[PDB]
Formats: C-alpha cells, sequence, structure tokens
C-alpha cells in the first residue's frame, strides 16, 4: 500500500540525515514532496 | 527619507521560508542601484517592470519579503511555478509585480557539523494561495491512522529542517532570498525611486 512505503521512505529520511548524509536526506525530501503529490 | 533596504538586506538573523518575513516599505525613497548593484547577487530577476528602470518608477506601497532556502529551490520563487517551496512554502501570484533578490549565504547560514535551523514545510494538504503564510505545526495525517496530535505511522511533523553543511554542494547551500513586491492601487506613490521627478 502507499501507506506503508511513504512510511519507510520517510524513515529512510530521517535516518540519512542522522549518519550525517545530509545532502541525500534532503534530496529523499524532494522525492517524498514529488510521491506524496501524484494526484 | 530613504527607504530602509539595510534591514532587509544586510540583517544578520534570516526566517525560515516557511514563516517567511515580511518588511513594510513605504515613506521613502530607495535608490535600487545600490541594490542593483552587485553585493554579491546570484539572482536578480524582475517580473512586470525592468530592472533597469527601477530608478525612474514610483509605487502605492513596498513589501519586502526575506527567507532562506535551498540554492536548488530559488527557481521557484518565480510566477507559475510548483515544487516543495512554491506550493507548501511561498507563492508568488501570476500577476505578479516586483523582484526576486537572492545570493549565496553557505559563509554564514552553515555550521561546521550541519546548521538545522532552517524550516520548510514538507507536507500539507493543499496548495498555498499566493503570498499566504502556514505556520502551523499540527501533526500532517498522510493516510487514514488517525493521528490524535502525535507523531507515528503516517503522522508526520509537518516541517523538516534543512541540512546546511559547508561541504554541502552549491544546490544544497543555503541562500537568502529577498522578494520585492511592488504595489499599485489606486492610491499615491508613497515609494518612488531615486530619478523619478517627485511624482
Ligand atoms: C549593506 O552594507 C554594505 C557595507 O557597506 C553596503 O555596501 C551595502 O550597500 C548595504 N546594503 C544595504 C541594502 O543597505
Amino acid at each position: 500500500d502507499k501507506e506503508w512505503i511513504l512510511q519507510k521512505i520517510y524513515e529512510i529520511m530521517r535516518r540519512l540525515d542522522e549518519e550525517g548524509h545530509a545532502e541525500a536526506s534532503m534530496r529523499v525530501s524532494d522525492l517524498i514532496y514529488e510521491f506524496m503529490k501524484k494526484d | 527619507n530613504l527607504c530602509p533596504f539595510g534591514e532587509v538586506f544586510n540583517a544578520t538573523r534570516f526566517a525560515s521560508v516557511y514563516a517567511w518575513n515580511r518588511k513594510r516599505i513605504s515613506n521613502c525613497v530607495a535608490d535600487y542601484s545600490v541594490l542593483y548593484n552587485s553585493a554579491s547577487f546570484s539572482t536578480f530577476k524582475c517580473y512586470g517592470v525592468s530592472p533597469t528602470k527601477l530608478n525612474d518608477l514610483c509605487f502605492t506601497n513596498v513589501y519586502a519579503d526575506s527567507f532562506v532556502i535551498r540554492g536548488d529551490e530559488v527557481r521557484q520563487i518565480a510566477p507559475g511555478q510548483t515544487g516543495k517551496i512554491a506550493d507548501y512554502n511561498y507563492k508568488l501570484p501570476d500577476d505578479f509585480t516586483g523582484c526576486v533578490i537572492a545570493w549565496n549565504s553557505n559563509n554564514l547560514d552553515s555550521k561546521v557539523g550541519g546548521n538545522y535551523n532552517y524550516l520548510y514545510r514538507l507536507f500539507r494538504k493543499s496548495n498555498l494561495k499566493p503570498f499566504e503564510r502556514d505556520i502551523s505545526t499540527e501533526i500532517y495525517q498522510a493516510g487514514s491512522t488517525p493521528c490524535n496530535g502525535v507523531e507515528g505511522f503516517n503522522c508526520y511533523f509537518p516541517l523538516q529542517s534543512y541540512g546546511f553543511q559547508p561541504t554541502n554542494g552549491v544546490g544544497y547551500q543555503p541562500y537568502r532570498v529577498v522578494v520585492l513586491s511592488f504595489e499599485l492601487l489606486h492610491a499615491p506613490a508613497t515609494v518612488c525611486g531615486s530619478n523619478s521627478e517627485n511624482l
């Protein structure tokens, strides 16, 4: 389902920033926005 | 009476884009050639008005909006743009009249180890109206799970912080943006360029 996938992508972003990969976390943020705005 | 653009541009603390700061400029004279002089300005795009003619013009009222975003996202601070910032943080109208000025602030808004003081809105149920400011911090319900005011499964804090590290590439480096709006209402003009005929 879309609900479970969005949760894991959100978790990936958070973990990436906790590991210091700031640019990768901000990039996944950009990809969360595109994912949720499919409508 | 000179317009205090140093309070906006030369300010030390800038706001986050979702809670962008608006300064009213009125009853003053503005020499835009001081700003048109490159005090390091990576962007200087004007709409509905020519940038070389700013000093010859007058306007009913001037709004000065300021915030910080990524270099990638400066393109969205323009009429007819979409994206995380243009849709959820700061929206410009189609008939926008004014200028968008931006410059790199990696020397100011990047702390060794990551500056996380600047925030952006990642989640919103609808797009912003032009010049609308949303500062709500309610938990976003992205799915069918009620959130009850706490973070959890598909229940996210609507704001995410930027990861501003001096090692970032210029696209992920912090950029300070100033958006000058030129209002042309049915009223006497209170802000005139330095080369206006006092009209
Ligand atoms: C900010 O200060 C510098 C320092 O002289 C000056 O050159 C610049 O014109 C100032 N900008 C504004 C908007 O006052």
